[PDB]
């Protein structure tokens, strides 16, 4: 494309003992005003991996359709539960399509964050595209990657994009602990998103807290 | 009739199209397939017989029950290499339809784009036509299921139960006994086993899956624990 | 591997496939063309197999442009593809040069197309012979395209079945100065008593020129004025 | 050739054009290459029967690089095409990789060129060769891991030979090498063995203008065709005059 | 056909397509060339109807550069393509290497072109045998000869065309190394043992030296054919 | 029921339904040497008998290497095997470049079996007459076999046309290959298949039988000429 | 399938080519064209084959064509394969003028067109052009010229050629009656004399053979003939020779 | 060598044997379809039984899906006979042409222009030996721009003929005589006026046309017709509740 016309906000992806926690607001600004205020940005691409948008939103559906077809293609040869595409494989694919566009002029402005469970030691050999307790993950099987528009790819324990890389990340680099509980995770993200609501113009309420536990992918809609 | 049956682009003098009737004799010497519609969902079957001489393959390795998405199955009858080319064409057809339309491709149109692909090799003079029939079926939530069949040289036909292979006329007489459109899907598990043994030994060579059992209405596996209680006598 | 000439030569020195194509045009409906001093006349009997076909639907006299009329004899499938390339070439000349396509510039292009199929690998020759007529600024003209590719500057001829004995009519009933109205009378006689047929009525399509007037195709009632005599 | 095509398998499980072309490699001038632990020696014949020839333009021992030296057999016109492709690919390898090419890798690219009928990649789609190359090479050199010697066929089966023989007398010279070649041999032991095998199967004598052997030493790793001086001192040795 | 293997292998091992093209050279005009110390006199044979075809349109004895003569034998109709494809590379070498094309490279190009036709798909092998007499990189004159199979070789003297065995056998006896200018053409014009015609209107000779090709007029060729019949008796 | 009309093309089908042009290429794998691969609970070994054309020549290679855990051993014409061994190597290398995980062995064999299928439909191309003994370890030990037509068979023991009727029966009655956790007894069973399917009056294994092991922590290791002839080729 | 391949570009066991000699004898049964070079200019003869009396025979003929204002040829063979070569010759006659701003010499147009005939017998796998014409013209470097091509492509420069049918008896007339230097009027009757003795007649029927001539008057006039101008030539033929 | 089996080889008698062999392929399936045209409407009737080709074991298939009527556009329908493989390809080749005409010419395509373009590409198969002939005949129907009904029938060779009433199938040699006789019962009838009785003036005199060619009872569950009647102009297919209602009009 050319020019981030429909700019989106940023997401915050942290991990803990029960799984990944990715949250974002549902406000997509068009230029200088909130045109759409009910658009999701945490797209699910697998039964164990999710991905988040940032920046341009119209270009983001092009990358979402490219990844959801790979999920159905990978599901076509699922003759074992270990043949599923791990989040590290999805992260290397997005980092590759971003680099190919980097060689050309069109860069597809985005700040894609791929997060999920990088293991297959949990029974999920029955996938349903359309429609009890948690587990404890070793912190090494919880992959959370980041992909810049220039093709920069890496992975950490907590990944913060867009405008929250200057506000939520600084509050997260000193308060994040290893193997946090479920309630301590959303009490930190809701507290860091509150700062983003006061010091950012293209941000608002309507948080979409998405958690990737060891039993699936859920969805919620708080209001801070 | 002599010299006309060499190529496929030549028509025989009696109006018949040679090199295509020979294909039907080729699929009638390979393993058979079975797909019958029930009141709850569609249950397929793939009776294997040529695997009786190898005896070194896994118990659930030679699987001929493919799928393209969450609720559409595709099986073969005949050449397992030629029909795999049509499998990738069907998966690419659902992917192309998903890009251009963001919706699952309906079955009454996936059977048309595949039948044209098989028929496209019959029109040419420098290419070999496919030698494997294809059974395509699904089961809608509101609407009932449908079992299509793409034989060589197009001719897609909607069915309600179909057996194609080396004993297509033998297994068909068994399905004509009871009205399978209003029985069950779990009752049919042990019902098809009463046809394989009659018309071939006590082996777990037949691998089969179903598309709907009110179990999210999606393509399930063989479900090993269900295949164990097999009525080996009745 | 899929492109090789099928119309190869022979030990006697002739393209057998071309002579095999001439046997197809010699077994089709007769097509007569007659030029005159003030116009060109093209006629062709329309063999009616039944009373179900619309006489205004099938045609043997088409229009290349507003002044060039064509008449074929032979395979009807090969005529519609040759007519499409004839009209497309009559436009490319009319696009560059503002005037109308000349008959010598049109026949020389169509002759280059029908001859190309005799040498191009993978195709058979055109199983038909055309009869191109038309008003030109250099006078009236009438050409016949042989399936081999050659063309002849004819004056009055027939190309369909029995083109030998029917052509003898024009060898004696044709002068070097005949009007347009007198040509219609000699054209109907070459299709009425030269063949047994049936009483020729509403089954003969005639095309005229009418002394630089636009190409007019005669109707079923307009030919009745000439069919009575 | 009667309506069979090039790519047609026989009922015994072999290609028709491959076995039909295998009989053409037994018509050229004979040659023999010996690979010992000290080096590699090649040998051939100089059939200059027509006295009007310049006897310099015809050579049955060409070179691919300074490391690899090879012989020719069968159709001499088709040998100049494989060698020219080998002289380019081996030299192109020196540009991508600063070291010299290995004989085992150099033979692979030549063997891949003789079977260009079922290929589907690039680097050979510019000119798809329709007929198989009726020429058997005797590639040898001192690349690395000691000197080697390979021998290709139109069938593509490239077997590494310790001492082989190609040409019209490829069968009459195999029995001599299979019984006289020792494991540990020097250059002089290999130079005389390369000439006595060329004396039994030969309609002429081993004079200066009849043989054109070449050697590739292991120390300098550079081939060097033996001139009229070194070829005269070795034929005058005669370690086994038998008749 | 189109991209079809015309030149295939026979069931015994030979190339039946090249064997037929090589046989086409036998039914063609003969030619003979002979190398010397610093020059090379060529000799071609021609046959035309009298009182017609006066300049002969230079059938054989074709120039490729300022010092590269060429004489063929066989299909005269195919020489229009082989020479033009050769002369084009003769100038391309002078454009890329900025040096006149030596005979070592030109002969290696004609043999490369002829071998490309007996190996490609959908092509007919060039039924033409030539001989290129030119200059090397230094001031050396070498006479090559390319057969339709694609194999070339240098020669001190060679003869090709109709029955190239008897004319080549005669040249193998009385060929001296450094023959004189007026004496080397005496041997070249002594090759009329093939064509049974002692007329001067059948053989055309040349002389290549000092990087400029000079022909031979009919006046000096008449006095030279005067000594051929007298030497027989 | 003819061998002269329905035989000079890949397109022509025989009247009984056969494809004689690809069945002739399928009979080409029964002309080469033998190769037996045994799959244990956590290891997979591949034994391949090489062939010597003469006494002076060296035995040509039979077992190759595709990646750090994928290895094949052709059976048939080696010129077509070089096309498939250079295609499978580029597929595993592109997966380590485009992505970072190891290439799926089922997806790799699916891509090489489709190469056979592409050369079976057109009339200019011929079928690859060569059998591929794909044996690898990704997450579970697997052994695959291709044919000139597209086919996959996750086999547990095999042979390849030389003396397969004498080797299949030896492995058909041996079900203890799974529980043989000791790698030393597994390679003896794999070497016993070549001993029991060797031609008469021929040398057993004079350091000319390639043997490679791949498993859980074992990469595609090639057994050197100082470890198999000492005890692995001297138990009988 | 490859079983329908006629192999039009394959050699014979005798060294010759089948399709070339088949087309060579195919043009030997066509009309006869006369070629003649005089001091004043070049003169091409023809022979209109009789089909019927309904041909125009007054405005145009299908034997002698014009390539440029200084090059004209007379088709002798298959008329279908000739129109594609005349169209290909006019393009090469104008491509030289566009690329060099000078008239193309006739010795170069023959090489530009015989290579098209030669290329069909070389590759592609198509039948050769069954035609050969007497292409002749006038240049500024060597005066009037006349060339005779062939279906194979081996052209040759001539002075008097009479290809087509009955060439043996036609060439015997030009071999003895063609002087070394003839004028235009005497040369025109020579081409008329060898043409009447070719069709086994004594005098032409005036609704027969057509001629043409160049006779460069420093402008290359290239005047063709009419049915009335031939009457004056037929009268001079009937008078003495 | 003589090869009359090739698609582009003229026979010595001046004939294309591959066309005559392809025409017999349509008659070999014996699916007789009838299509007539009357006042401001035209109707096509298909046999809808089964295709007489390789074995089709009945009693298990669905007869509501098996048909031979395909709508190319919303106002231009057609019927296909012959081989079942080439019939589906002719419909898609026609739909790809009718859709291309809308994007390149504005208004909807005409029933005549669509048939002229179907026979245009069918000649490419006839003239080129690269492909194979499409053994598939057909009857295209539709209303034109001049508000008149049009009916065209195309053969496997080049024939864009067009008829006012025609029969396609295996009985084309004898159904012509019975169609013209049944058509004279409307032309020389009372013909007082046209009160848009096309469903009663054409459809009634069209099912009776198939009643003479097929000596069966023409069961309503195995016969489906289609009209392109004016005031609707949408290739309306008559349902099952009205087929048997018109089947009882024998008395």
């Amino acid at each position: 494309t050319l020019g981030p016309v429909v700019t989106g906000t940023s997401v915050i992806a942290i991990k803990y003992k029960h799984g990944i926690m990715i949250a974002a607001d549902r406000k997509a600004s068009y230029g200088s005003y909130a045109k759409f205020q009910n658009v999701e940005r945490i797209f699910k691409i697998n039964n164990k991996t999710v991905m988040g948008f940032s920046g341009e939103l119209a270009d983001a559906q092009y990358l979402h359709e490219l990844l959801t077809r790979k999920n159905i293609n990978n599901l076509s040869e699922k003759k074992r539960k270990e043949d599923m595409y791990t989040p590290q494989h999805y992260h290397s694919y997005v980092s590759r399509v971003f680099y190919v566009r980097k060689n050309r002029i069109d860069p597809l402005f985005n700040n894609i964050i791929i997060a999920g469970i990088n293991s297959q030691k949990y029974d999920n050999n029955d996938d349903n595209v359309l429609l009890e307790e948690y587990k404890e993950i070793h912190k090494d099987d919880l992959y959370i990657g980041f992909v810049d528009m220039h093709g920069t790819n890496f992975c950490d324990d907590y990944i913060t994009t867009g405008y929250a890389r200057y506000f939520a990340l600084t509050l997260l680099r000193d308060h994040y602990k290893d193997n946090m509980t479920e309630e301590e995770a959303r009490i930190l993200i809701n507290e860091c998103l509150r700062i983003l609501y006061f010091r950012d113009a293209t941000s608002s309420n309507f948080i979409q807290i998405v958690k990737v536990t060891s039993k699936g992918v859920e969805y919620e809609e708080p209001y801070i | 009739s002599a010299g006309y049956d060499l190529s496929v682009s030549t028509f025989s003098p009696d109006g018949r199209l040679y090199q295509v009737e020979y294909i039907y004799k080729s699929i009638n010497n390979n393993n058979t397939a079975l797909c019958l519609e029930c009141k709850d969902g569609i249950i397929c079957c793939c009776i294997n017989s040529n695997m009786d001489k190898n005896k070194m393959i896994k118990k659930n390795s030679y699987n001929r029950i493919y799928h393209v998405n969450n609720n559409i199955i595709i099986t073969y009858s005949g050449f397992d290499g030629d029909a795999r080319n049509i499998i990738d064409r069907a998966r690419s057809e659902a992917n192309t339809y998903y890009y251009n339309f963001h919706t699952n491709i309906p079955l009454h149109i996936l059977v048309n784009r595949i039948s044209l692909y098989i028929h496209a090799y019959t029109l040419y003079w420098h290419m070999r036509p496919f030698a494997a029939s294809i059974i395509i079926s699904s089961f809608n939530e509101k609407d009932k299921g449908d079992i299509y069949c793409i034989e060589p040289n197009g001719a897609c036909y909607k069915y309600s139960g179909i057996v194609i292979g080396k004993n297509k006329e033998m297994f068909k007489t068994e399905i004509e006994k009871k009205d399978y459109k209003d029985i069950n899907v779990r009752d049919a598990i042990e019902d098809i086993y009463k046809f394989i043994l009659t018309s071939n030994n006590l082996q777990n060579l037949v691998n089969f899956s179903w598309i709907c059992k009110e179990s999210s209405y999606e393509f399930q596996n063989i479900h090993e624990e269900i295949l164990t209680p097999a009525l080996n006598k009745a | 591997e899929y492109s090789f000439s099928l119309t190869t030569f022979s030990p006697t020195g002739k393209l057998v496939q071309i002579e095999y194509a001439l046997n197809r045009v010699s077994s089709s409906s007769p097509a007569l063309g007659i030029r005159a001093k003030n116009g060109v006349i093209i006629a062709t009997e329309k063999k009616s197999p039944n009373e179900l076909i619309e006489e205004n639907s099938i045609f043997k006299i088409q229009q290349i442009s507003e002044h060039i009329g064509i008449v074929y004899a032979g395979m009807p499938g090969d005529f519609r593809v040759l007519l499409k390339r004839a009209r497309k070439e009559a436009i490319r000349y009319s696009l560059q040069y503002g005037s109308e396509i000349l008959v010598k510039e049109l026949v020389k292009i169509i002759a280059s197309i029908v001859q190309e199929f005799t040498q191009t690998g993978g195709v058979r020759p055109f199983g038909l012979s055309l009869l191109i007529c038309g008003v030109d600024v250099y006078g009236y003209h009438l050409y016949q395209i042989d399936p081999s590719g050659c063309y002849f500057n004819w004056m009055a001829t027939c190309v369909g079945k029995d083109y030998q004995n029917n052509m003898s009519f024009l060898e004696k009933r044709y002068n070097k100065d005949i009007e347009i109205e007198d040509a219609i009378h000699t054209a109907i006689l070459t299709l009425k008593e030269s063949y047994e047929g049936v009483l020729n009525e509403k089954n003969i399509e005639i095309g005229v020129a009418y002394d630089n007037k636009p190409f007019k195709i005669l109707t079923q009632n307009e030919i009745k004025d000439y069919l009575i005599e | 050739e009667y309506d069979r095509g090039v790519n047609t398998f026989s009922p015994e499980g072999r290609l028709f054009q491959v076995e039909y072309a295998l009989g053409a490699i037994k018509l050229g001038s004979t040659a023999v290459g010996i690979c010992v632990n000290d080096g590699v020696i090649l040998a051939s014949e100089r059939r200059i029967s027509s006295t009007l020839i310049e006897k310099d333009s015809v050579e049955k021992l060409l070179s691919i690089d300074d490391h690899i030296g090879c012989a020719m057999s069968g159709l001499m016109a088709d040998a100049r095409t494989l060698i020219d492709y080998a002289r380019v690919e081996c030299n192109h390898y020196k540009f991508i990789y600063n070291e010299n090419i290995n004989i085992k890798s150099c033979v692979e690219l030549i063997s891949e060129l003789a079977l260009d009928f079922s290929n589907l990649s690039d680097s050979k789609r510019k000119k798809i060769m329709s007929r198989p190359f009726g020429v058997a090479l005797l590639i040898g050199g001192v690349d690395k891991n000691g000197p080697c010697l390979w021998y290709t066929e139109p069938s593509g089966t490239n077997t590494r030979f310790s001492a082989a023989s190609i040409g019209s007398a490829q069968e009459g010279a195999e029995l001599l090498l299979q019984e006289n070649y020792k494991k540990d041999m020097t250059f002089e032991q290999a130079e005389i063995l390369a000439l006595t095998v060329l004396r039994q199967v030969m309609e002429d004598k081993l004079s200066t203008s009849n043989v054109e052997i070449c050697a590739i030493k292991k120390s300098d790793q550079t081939f060097y065709k033996y001139n009229t001086d070194d070829i005269s001192r070795i034929i005058d040795v005669l370690p086994s005059p038998v008749y | 056909s189109y991209d079809r293997a015309i030149t295939v292998f026979s069931p015994d091992g030979h190339l039946l397509q090249v064997e037929h093209a090589l046989e086409a050279v036998k039914k063609g005009g003969c030619a003979v060339a002979i190398k010397s110390s610093n020059f090379a006199v060529l000799a071609v044979e021609k046959k035309n109807i009298p009182k017609l075809q006066n300049p002969k349109t230079t059938e054989k004895l074709i120039k490729l550069d300022e010092h590269n003569c060429l004489a063929f034998a066989g299909l005269n109709a195919d020489a229009r393509v082989l020479v033009n494809k050769t002369r084009l590379e003769c100038q391309r070498y002078y454009l890329n290497m900025d040096e006149p094309a030596p005979v070592d490279y030109i002969a290696k190009y004609v043999a490369k072109v002829q071998q490309k036709f007996t190996h490609r798909g959908g092509v007919r092998p060039f039924g033409i045998a030539t001989l290129i007499a030119g200059f090397k990189n230094n001031k050396e004159i070498c006479i090559y000869q390319t057969e339709p199979s694609g194999i070339y070789a240098a020669w001190k003297a060679q003869a090709i065309g109709k029955n190239a065995k008897i004319v080549q056998e005669f040249l193998e006896k009385n060929y001296q190394e450094n023959m004189e200018q007026k004496d080397c053409i005496f041997l070249a014009l002594k090759a009329i043992f093939e064509v049974v015609e002692l007329s001067s209107k059948n053989v055309e000779v040349a002389l290549l030296t000092e990087k400029d090709l000079t022909f031979i007029e009919e006046q000096e060729i008449n006095s030279m054919v005067e000594l051929i019949d007298q030497e027989r008796t | 029921m003819y061998r002269n009309l329905y035989d000079t093309d890949n397109i022509i089908y025989s009247p009984e339904g056969r494809l004689y042009q690809v069945e002739y290429a399928s009979e080409a794998i029964k002309q080469g040497t033998c190769a037996v691969a045994i799959k244990s609970k956590d290891y997979v070994v591949v034994s391949g008998l090489k062939k010597c054309i003469s006494k002076l020549s060296f035995p040509q290679e039979k077992i190759f290497k595709i990646d750090d855990y994928i290895g094949i051993s052709m059976s048939g014409i080696t010129s077509d095997a070089k096309v498939l061994t250079k295609f499978m190597q580029n597929e595993c290398l592109s997966h380590k470049f485009l992505y970072n995980e190891n290439i799926n062995i089922e997806s790799l064999v699916r891509s090489v079996a489709d190469k056979y299928q592409k050369n079976t439909q057109k009339s200019s191309k011929r079928a690859f007459g060569v059998g591929l003994m794909i044996a690898a370890y990704h997450n579970e030990p697997c052994i695959f076999e291709t044919r000139p037509n597209g086919s996959y068979f996750e086999y547990d023991a095999l042979s390849f046309g030389a003396r397969s009727h004498a080797s299949k029966t030896y492995l058909e009655k041996n079900l203890h290959l799974f529980e043989e956790c000791s790698l030393e007894e597994l390679i003896l069973h794999c070497l016993k298949a070549l001993k029991c399917s060797l031609s008469s009056e021929s040398e057993l294994t004079i350091s000319n039988t390639a043997l490679a092991v791949v498993g859980k922590n074992h990469p595609w290791q090639e057994i050197s000429s100082l470890q198999l002839e000492e005890y692995l080729s001297k138990v009988k | 399938a490859r079983r329908y391949d006629s192999r039009t570009t394959t050699f014979s066991p005798e060294g010759r080519l089948y399709q070339v000699e088949y087309a060579l004898e195919a043009i030997n049964n066509a009309s006869i064209t006369i070629g003649l070079i005089t001091k004043d200019g070049v003169i091409l003869g023809a022979d209109k084959v009789f089909i019927s009396k309904l041909i125009d025979k007054a405005n145009n003929y299908e034997k002698i064509y014009k390539i440029d204002k200084h090059i004209f040829c007379g088709v002798a063979g298959l008329n279908a394969d000739a129109n594609i070569l005349i169209n290909q010759s006019r393009l090469y006659a104008q491509r030289y003028l566009y690329n060099y701003n000078e008239v193309q010499p006739v010795s170069q147009l023959v090489v530009q067109i015989c290579d098209i005939k030669q290329s069909y017998t070389q590759y592609g796998g198509l039948r050769p052009y069954g035609v050969s014409f007497l292409i002749g013209g006038y240049d500024t470097k060597d005066g009037y010229q006349l060339y005779h091509t062939d279906p194979s492509g081996n052209y040759s420069g001539w002075f008097a050629t009479a290809i087509g049918t009955n060439n043996l008896t036609a060439s015997s007339v030009l071999k003895q009656e063609w002087k070394n230097d003839m004028t235009l009027e005497e040369g025109l009757l020579l081409a008329l004399k060898t043409l009447a003795k070719s069709t086994d007649t004594e005098i032409p029927k005036s609704e027969k053979i057509e001629l043409a001539y160049l006779t460069n008057k420093d402008g290359e006039v290239y005047q063709k003939y009419l049915t009335e101008k031939e009457i004056e030539e037929l009268i001079k033929l009937y008078t003495q020779k | 060598s003589m090869y009359d089996r090739h698609l582009t080889i003229f026979s010595p008698d001046g004939n294309l044997y591959q066309i005559e062999y392809a025409i017999k392929a349509v008659k070999n399936t014996n699916i007789t379809s009838v299509g007539v045209k009357g006042e401001n409407c035209a109707v096509i009737i298909s046999q809808k039984k089964m295709a007489t080709q390789y074995i089709s074991q009945d009693k298990l298939l669905d007869y509501n899906n098996i048909t031979n009527i395909y709508n190319i556009t919303d106002e231009i329908g057609c019927s296909m006979v012959g081989m079942p493989g080439d019939c589906l390809s002719m419909v898609y080749k026609a739909r790809s042409e009718a859709s291309e005409f809308l994007y390149s010419n504005g208004y909807n395509v005409n029933a005549e222009t669509l048939c002229r373009n179907i026979c245009d590409k069918i000649q490419v198969y006839t003239q080129h030996a690269y492909m194979r002939l499409h053994a598939c005949s057909g009857m295209i129907i539709g209303i034109d721009e001049n508000n008149k009904p049009e009916l065209f029938k195309f053969d496997p060779s080049g024939f864009c003929a067009g008829y006012r009433a025609c029969v396609i199938g295996n009985k084309e040699q004898e159904s012509i005589s019975v169609l013209e006789r049944l058509l004279e019962k409307r032309k020389k009838k009372i013909q007082q006026e046209t009160i848009d009785e096309d469903i009663r003036n054409t459809t009634i005199l069209a099912i009776e046309a198939l009643q003479t060619i097929l000596a069966f009872d023409l069961k309503a569950s195995e016969i489906e017709v289609a009209i392109v009647s004016t005031k609707n102009r949408n290739f309306t297919q008559i349902s099952e509740k009205e087929i048997d209602n018109y089947l009882t009009y024998i008395a």
